[PDB]
C-alpha cells in the first residue's frame, strides 16, 4: 500500500511533467508556425525555397 | 557576425536558464516549506507523545 | 610589574582562539582579563607563532591566518559561494553607511543588487536568493556589525516585501584586517600567502609548524621524506615541554601524522567526538577499518585506500552491525547519501579525502587514532 | 506518525525532483558559462560593450 501511494504520487508528478512538456510543445509549435509564415512571407516575394 | 551568433545563443540559454532557475527555486521553496512544516509537526508529535 | 603565563593567559588565549573576536560591550570581563595579559600574549604570539594581535578600545581580534585554508575553517553557516558574495556586498554597503546610521532592509537589498559585480544577476524575487541574504544578515548581526530591532527578517523569508529597521554599528569599520598594498595587485588569493610569509621569514619553519599544529586538529605527513615532518621530529620534545607548560594539549607523534590532543573541553570549545551522530559512525568505521588492516592495507603514508564501491559495501556492512542503534535519520537514508555526507564530514575533520576523479579514498592515520563501539550488553541485544 | 511518514516520503521524492532540476539548471548554466566565456573573450579585444 505504501508503494502504491508513493507511485500514485509519482504518477501525479509525471503527469505534471508531461502536461508542462505538452504545454511547451504547443507553445513551440505555435511560435514555429508564426516563424514559418513569416519566413514564407519573406521568401514569397521572389524565387526562394 | 560570429559574435552575434554567440549572442543569440546566450540570450536563448539565458531565458531558458532563468526559467529553470525560477522553477528550481520554486521547487526549493516547496521542499523547504514542507521540511519546516514537517519538522515543527515532528516536534509537535514528540510533545504530543 | 611582571606578569607570567598562568591559567589566565591560557584562558585568554583559548577564548581568543575559539571565537572569531571578542567584543567589549558583551564580554567586558574577558576583555579586561585578556588586556591584563595582553603584554605577555603579544610577545608569546610573536615568539611561537609570529601572529599579530590588535587590541583596541572596543574589541580584540586574533587574526587566525591558516597556513593552508581548509573548508571547515570558513563560516560554516554559509553554504554557497553566493552567500559569501552577498556578505561582501553587505560589507560594501556598510562602507556606504555612516556610524550609527539607520537603514532599511529594503534599501540594503536594492544597493546590493545594484552593486553586485558578477556577470549573472542577483534577483530578490527568488526564495533561495532571499535565504542567502537572510543567512548573511544573521551572520552580520552575530558580530554586531549591524543591530536589529523592528520586525524579524524571518517573515522576509515568505514575504519579500517584508521590512525591518536596522542600524549600522561602529564595528563595521574595523571588522576586516588590513591589506597594506593596492589590493588589486593581489591578483589571486595565493598572493596573500606570499605576503604573510614575506612577513614571517625569520624562522619561518617553526612558525609554520606552530600554526599548522595549533589550528588543525592534526598535521598530516605529506610523504615519507617530508622536510616539515623531519623538522617536527627534531623539535618534538621541546614542543612537548612547551606544550605541557603552556596549554591544555598533550602531544602525540606517529610516523605519518602528528597532533595535539585536548584533555578538558569547556562549553565554548569545539572538539571531536561530539554529539552529531556522524562522528559516531565515523568511529564505527574506524574500528571496522582497524579490524582488517591486511584487507585494507595501510599504505606507507599511513593512509588506508578504498574505492567508492568498497566504501559503500562497508557502509552497508556497518548498517548491518551497528545500524540497529543508529538514529532513524541515517537508518532511513540510502547508502549513497550516507556516503556523501560521511565523506564530507570526514573531510571537515581532515580524516580523509576522496579523489574526485579516481574515486580513491585516502584515510589518514589520524582517523586510526580512535575507534568506537556500543556497550557490550546492547551490542549483543542489537546484533550479537 | 502516518502523516509524518507520508510527508517525509513525498518530501524525499521532491528532493530527488529538485536535485534533478538543479542538475539540469547547472547543465544549462555550464553551457551558458561556456558561451559567455567565449563571447566576452573573443569580443574582448574590441573597444565595444
Amino acid at each position: 500500500n505504501v508503494q502504491i501511494e508513493k507511485t500514485g504520487h509519482q504518477l501525479e508528478e509525471q503527469k505534471k511533467v508531461l502536461f508542462q512538456l505538452d504545454e511547451q510543445w504547443k507553445q513551440v509549435h505555435g511560435h514555429l508556425q508564426v516563424i514559418k509564415i513569416q519566413l514564407h512571407q519573406e521568401g514569397r516575394q521572389l524565387n526562394l525555397s | 557576425a560570429n559574435l552575434n551568433q554567440l549572442a543569440d545563443e546566450e540570450n536563448r540559454l539565458s531565458e531558458e536558464h532563468n526559467r529553470l532557475q525560477r522553477q528550481s527555486s520554486e521547487k526549493k521553496k516547496e521542499v523547504d516549506a514542507i521540511r519546516k512544516n514537517l519538522d515543527h509537526l515532528a516536534d509537535w508529535f514528540t510533545e504530543e507523545k | 610589574q611582571t606578569q607570567l603565563f598562568d591559567e589566565k593567559a591560557i584562558q585568554g588565549m583559548d577564548i581568543l582562539f575559539h571565537h572569531y573576536w571578542i567584543l567589549r560591550a558583551e564580554q567586558p570581563e574577558w576583555y579586561q582579563l585578556i588586556r591584563e595579559r595582553e603584554k605577555v600574549l603579544r610577545r608569546y604570539l610573536d615568539e611561537k607563532f609570529g601572529l599579530r594581535l590588535i587590541v583596541h578600545q572596543h574589541f580584540i581580534k586574533l587574526e587566525k591566518i591558516p597556513v593552508e585554508p581548509e573548508g571547515w575553517m570558513g563560516i560554516q553557516d554559509f553554504q554557497e559561494p553566493m552567500d559569501y558574495a552577498i556578505f561582501c556586498c553587505a560589507l560594501a554597503f556598510l562602507e556606504g553607511k555612516a556610524v550609527d546610521e539607520q537603514f532599511l532592509l529594503s534599501e540594503l537589498c536594492q544597493e546590493i543588487q545594484a552593486d553586485y559585480p558578477g556577470d549573472f544577476p542577483l534577483d530578490w524575487t527568488l526564495y533561495t536568493h532571499r535565504k542567502s541574504l537572510i543567512r548573511a544578515v544573521k551572520v552580520l548581526m552575530e558580530f554586531q556589525l549591524i543591530r536589529t530591532i523592528d520586525g524579524d527578517i524571518g517573515r522576509f523569508d515568505q514575504n519579500e516585501e517584508q521590512e525591518v529597521l536596522y542600524e549600522a554599528s561602529t564595528y563595521s569599520r574595523y571588522f576586516m584586517r588590513t591589506y597594506p598594498d593596492d589590493f588589486s595587485s593581489y591578483q589571486h588569493w595565493s598572493e596573500l600567502l606570499k605576503e604573510d610569509w614575506k612577513l614571517n621569514q625569520e624562522d619561518e619553519r617553526r612558525k609554520r609548524v606552530y600554526r599548522k599544529l595549533f589550528f588543525s586538529p592534526g598535521l598530516h605527513r605529506l610523504d615519507q621524506q617530508d622536510p616539515d615532518f623531519l623538522y617536527i621530529r627534531n623539535y618534538r620534545n621541546r614542543l612537548a615541554e612547551d606544550i605541557e607548560k603552556h596549554s591544555e594539549y598533550k602531544l602525540h607523534v606517529y610516523k605519518n601524522t602528528a597532533f595535539l590532543s585536548i584533555a578538558e573541553p569547556r562549553q565554548y570549545q569545539q572538539v571531536f567526538p561530539n554529539s552529531k551522530a556522524s562522528t559516531d559512525i565515523i568511529l564505527q568505521l574506524s574500528k571496522y577499518i582497524h579490524g582488517e588492516p591486511e584487507r585494507f592495507k595501510a599504505n606507507e603514508n599511513g593512509e588506508i585506500l578504498m574505492t567508492e564501491g568498497e566504501f559503500e559495501q562497508v557502509v552497508d556492512d556497518l548498517r548491518q552491525q551497528f545500524g540497529t542503534g543508529w538514529a532513524k535519520y541515517f537508518r532511513d537514508m540510502s547508502t549513497k547519501g550516507i556516503r556523501t555526507e560521511l565523506l564530507r564530514a570526514m573531510k571537515d575533520w581532515m580524516m580523509a579525502e576522496v579523489d574526485s576523479e579516481t574515486s580513491l579514498i585516502r584515510i589518514k592515520s589520524l582517523t586510526g587514532v580512535m575507534t568506537g563501539e556500543y556497550p557490550s550488553d546492547f551490542q549483543t541485544g542489537g546484533t550479537e
